[PDB]
RNA sequence: UUGUGCGCCGAUAAUGUAGCGGGGCUCAAGCACACCGCCGAAGCCGCGGCAGCCAACGUGUUGGCUGGGUAGGGGAGCGUCCUGCAUCCGGUGAAGCCGCCGAGUGAUCGAGUGGUGGAGGGUGUGGGAGUGAGAAUGCAGGCAUGAGUAGCGAUUAGGCAAGU
RNA sequence: GGGGAUAAGCUCCGUGCGUCGAGAGGGAAACAGCCCAGAUCGCCGGCUAAGGCCCCUAAGCGUGUGCUAAGUGGAAAAGGAU
RNA sequence: UCAAACUCCGUGAUAGCUGGUUCUCCCCGAAAUGCAUUUAGGUGCAGCGUCGCAUGUUUCUUGCCGGAGGUAGAGCUACUGG
RNA sequence: GGAGGGGAGUGAAAGAGUACCUGAAACCGUGCGCUUACAAUCCGUCAGAGCCCUCGACGUGUCGUGGGGUGAUGGCGUGCCU
C-alpha cells in the first residue's frame, strides 16, 4: 500500500528566511509551505511532518500600491461598537511581526493541525534571534523553471 | 419554560454527577479505654461522655 | 392460523444491531435510530469508495510534485515528459518510488528531462 | 532488485519472494504465470525503455484463488421510499513472485 | 478635434470587515492576444464479477447491445405460522435466548459451533393464511428526560426535662 | 407574445426547447430548475469535460507581446472630467 | 355538559376531506395537458406508462422533390386608418 | 429490631426459594481495556498514528495473504416520514 509515516519517522530541520525587501505575499506563501511540509515526498495531509522555520527583519517587508495605509487589519471584541481597525503603516511600526504572522498564518488551513502547525514559525523583527543553538539553514525563495 | 429537547446521555451524567456527598474527616478518641474515630467538631463532648458511641 | 411476529422482526433487529456497534448515543442502542443511522452509513461509504481512488491519486501527486521540486523540475512538465519517453509507470509506483528510491525517482527525471522538447513553450 | 509488473489493469512493485493480491487469473493454485513490466530497478541502474522491458518478463507461481472483503450497499434518497440492497465479494488470486 | 483599449467621479444606511470564498496579489496571483503543459467526474478506456434482451452454434456456451429512477405496470424470490404425504433429529438435551466463527446478489442463512435451557423440532414436496410495522397528535404494559428539580396545603408557635 | 406601470422571485399562453419533478457525480464559496455529465458492482490503474493551476486546494509565484494605478480587477445610470 | 341534556340502540352513520397502509430483488417507466362537468383541491373520456397478442420499419434522422401560407422584414398615389 | 442475607440442608437442578418455567428489549449499575479538559461535532464514512488483545512463522523481538477493540489527526458529509 502507500506509505504511511510511524511515529518516529518525522525529522524536523530549521531554516530562517530574510524578510528585507521581500513582497509580503510571496514570503507568506513560501512560509506556509514549508510550515505544512509540502516540499517533502514523504508528506501526508494528516500529519504536521513540517519544518520549523524563522523570520528575521520582519520590519522591512515589502508591501506594493498603496496597501501601507489602506489595507485594515480588523478585530472584533464581541461588545457592540467593538470593531478596531489598523492599517498596515501603524501596525508594522507598533507591532511588526505581527503583519507577516496574520500573512502567514492566514495561509495554512484552519484545523486543530493547522494550529499545531502555527507552533513552529518564529518571526522576529531585528536581524538576529535567539535560535542559533538549532543551525538554521538559511533559505532563499526561488522558482523551479518549467 | 418547558425542555425543548430530550437530554443527551452525557449531558445527564455530567450534570448528575455533581450531586454527591463529603466524607466527614474523622479523628481518634479514648473513651472508656477503648479507640474509636469521631468528628473533630464532637471532639470535646466525646471526652465529657455526651456523644453516644455505638 | 394466527401468527405471532417476534421472530421474523427480532431476526432483521438483531442484524442491525449488531451493524451499528460502536455509535454513540441512540444510535447504537435503539432500532430505528440505528436503522437511520445504518442508511446514512451506507451511503457513505459507496460515496467514499468511489471518492478514495481520486484521494489518493491526490496524495500520490503531491508526493510526485515533491519530489520532482527536488529535482528542479515541475510535476507538470515531468509527466509531460516521462510520456513522451514512453514509460509507463503509474502516479502509485512513482510515489513509492520517490518515497523509498530516490535515486530511482532521479533517474526517471534525467530520462523525462531527455525527452522534453527544446522549447517547450514553442507551437509544436 | 525488483520491477514493477502490470496484471489486471494494474501494476505493483513486487521483489522475489513477495506476495501480492491480484485480479482473477485462469490458472490452478501451483501453476506458474509470466506477466509483463513497467519498470525494472536493479542496484542502481534503472531499465524504463520500452524494448528492454518487453525483453524481460517477471515469473510468479498461483498460490490460491481468494475472495475480496464483503461489501454491502443499500441505495437510499430521502423522502422517496427507494432503496436498493446489494451485495459484492470480488475473486482474487494471491501470486507469489519467484523471480525476475 | 475623430474613433478607439483600459482607467476616474457619479456611487450612497442602519449587529461586524462584509460588493475577491479567505490569506493575500500590480516584483500580478489583474486584462487583451498567441503558445505550451498539467489537474480535474460515478463521463470514456483498462482488468474482474453479475443481470436483462437478442443473435450464433448447440443440447448451455459464446458474442453484441443494454442495466439512475418517483406514481405506476410486469417477473422472480426470502422469512413466519398451521397442515396432507414421505423422511430425519431429540433428556447422550428440542424450541426459545445470548455469543463466536463464517456464508449468500437481496429479503436472510448456518443438520457450524459455545453458554443458558428443559420437550419438542428439521428437511422435501403439496394445501391454507389473523404471514412481515417506523411513523395513524395509533393502543396496552414497562421505563427514561425535565430531576434528586418543584412542592410537602394558610393567615396560632413552640420550648425544655424525664420516659419508652 | 398578451395583461400589469413591458415593475416584480407577478400572471397567462406558444416552443420534437432544456433541466428539476423522478437525477446521484464534477463545477458555480454555500446553491431543486445554471454549466459538464446520465451512477449494474469492485480496483491504492489511465485519458479527459465544465472549471481550474501563489497558499488555503490537486495542477503553472508557465512562456512571448502589450495595457491598467483604479486594489480597477473584486456590483450601477443620466451626466461630468488637461 | 345546553342555539335543543344524558344513556343505550339504528351503527362499523356519513365525510369529493385529513392521517396511516408492514419483507426482498430484476425489467420497463410517466403526468401535472385537451374536452365536459352544481365544475375548478373531485370525476368521466382522450393524451402520456406497463403487460399480452397481431403487424412488420410502416416510427425517427438526413439529402432531394412536389405543395399551401401573409408572421419577421419591408412597403404604401396598392387599399383602410392615424 | 425486622426485612434481608451467609453457611448448613432438601432437591436431578435453589443459573427451581411460594418476589418461584423459560427470562428478550428499553432502563439502571459495578469492574477491566482504549480514549477524552485550545476545543465549533445530522455524531457517521474514507484514510489513519499510537495503545491493547488474539492467531501463525521464525527467537529472545519481528513480520504476516492475518483478525479484533479504541481511536489523536486529515478529507467528505443539511435526520427519518408525510
Amino acid at each position: 500500500p502507500t506509505y504511511t509515516p510511524k511515529a518516529g519517522d518525522t525529522t524536523r530541520s530549521w531554516y530562517v528566511i530574510d524578510a528585507s525587501d521581500v513582497v509580503l505575499g510571496r514570503l507568506a506563501s513560501a512560509a506556509a509551505t514549508l510550515l505544512r511540509g509540502k516540499h517533502k515526498p514523504t508528506f501526508t495531509p494528516n500529519v504536521d511532518g513540517g519544518d520549523f522555520v524563522i523570520v528575521i527583519n520582519a520590519d522591512k517587508i515589502a508591501v506594493s500600491g498603496d496597501k501601507l495605509t489602506k489595507k485594515f487589519a480588523y478585530r472584533h471584541s464581541g461588545y457592540p461598537g467593538g470593531l478596531r481597525k489598523r492599517t498596515i503603516g501603524e501596525l508594522l511600526e507598533k507591532h511588526p511581526t505581527r503583519v507577516v504572522e496574520n500573512a502567514i498564518i492566514g495561509m495554512l488551513p484552519h484545523n486543530k493541525l493547522g494550529r499545531q502547525i502555527q507552533k513552529k514559525l518564529k518571526v522576529y523583527a531585528g536581524p538576529d534571534h535567539p535560535h542559533a543553538a538549532q543551525q538554521p539553514i538559511p533559505f532563499e525563495i526561488k522558482q523551479v523553471a518549467q | 419554560a418547558v425542555p425543548k429537547r430530550r437530554m443527551s446521555r452525557a449531558n445527564t451524567r455530567s450534570r448528575r454527577a455533581q450531586w454527591k456527598a463529603e466524607a466527614p474527616g474523622l479523628v481518634t478518641v479514648s473513651v472508656a479505654g477503648q479507640q474509636r474515630k469521631v468528628p473533630r467538631r464532637l471532639l470535646k463532648a466525646a471526652r465529657l461522655g455526651l456523644v453516644d458511641l455505638d | 392460523a394466527r401468527v405471532k411476529r417476534a421472530l421474523n422482526a427480532q431476526k432483521k433487529r438483531r442484524t442491525v444491531l449488531k451493524a451499528s456497534k460502536g455509535y454513540r448515543g441512540q444510535r447504537s442502542r435503539l432500532y430505528r435510530k440505528a436503522k437511520e443511522q445504518q442508511l446514512h452509513s451506507l451511503t457513505y461509504a459507496y460515496r467514499d469508495r468511489r471518492a478514495r481512488k481520486g484521494e489518493f491519486r491526490k496524495l500520490w501527486i503531491s508526493r510526485i510534485n515533491a519530489a520532482a521540486r527536488a529535482n528542479d523540475i515541475t510535476y507538470n512538465r515531468l509527466i509531460q515528459g516521462l510520456k513522451a519517453a514512453g514509460v509507463e509507470v503509474d502516479r502509485k509506483n512513482l510515489a513509492e518510488l520517490a518515497v523509498s528510491d530516490p535515486a530511482a525517482f532521479t533517474a526517471l527525471v534525467d530520462v523525462a528531462r531527455a525527452a522534453l522538447p527544446e522549447d517547450v513553450n514553442a507551437p509544436s | 532488485t525488483y520491477a514493477i509488473v502490470k496484471t489486471g489493469g494494474k501494476q505493483y512493485k513486487v521483489a522475489a519472494g513477495d506476495v501480492v493480491k491480484v485480479e482473477k487469473l485462469d490458472s490452478e493454485p501451483g501453476a506458474s504465470v509470466s506477466l509483463p513490466v513497467a519498470l525494472v530497478v536493479d542496484g542502481a541502474n534503472v531499465t524504463s525503455k520500452a524494448d528492454d522491458l518487453a525483453k524481460v518478463a517477471v515469473t510468479a507461481e498461483v498460490l490460491e484463488h481468494t475472495k475480496g472483503p464483503k461489501i454491502r450497499i443499500h441505495k437510499f434518497k430521502n423522502k422517496t421510499g427507494y432503496h436498493k440492497r446489494q451485495g459484492h465479494r470480488q475473486q482474487l488470486t494471491v501470486l507469489k513472485v519467484t523471480g525476475i
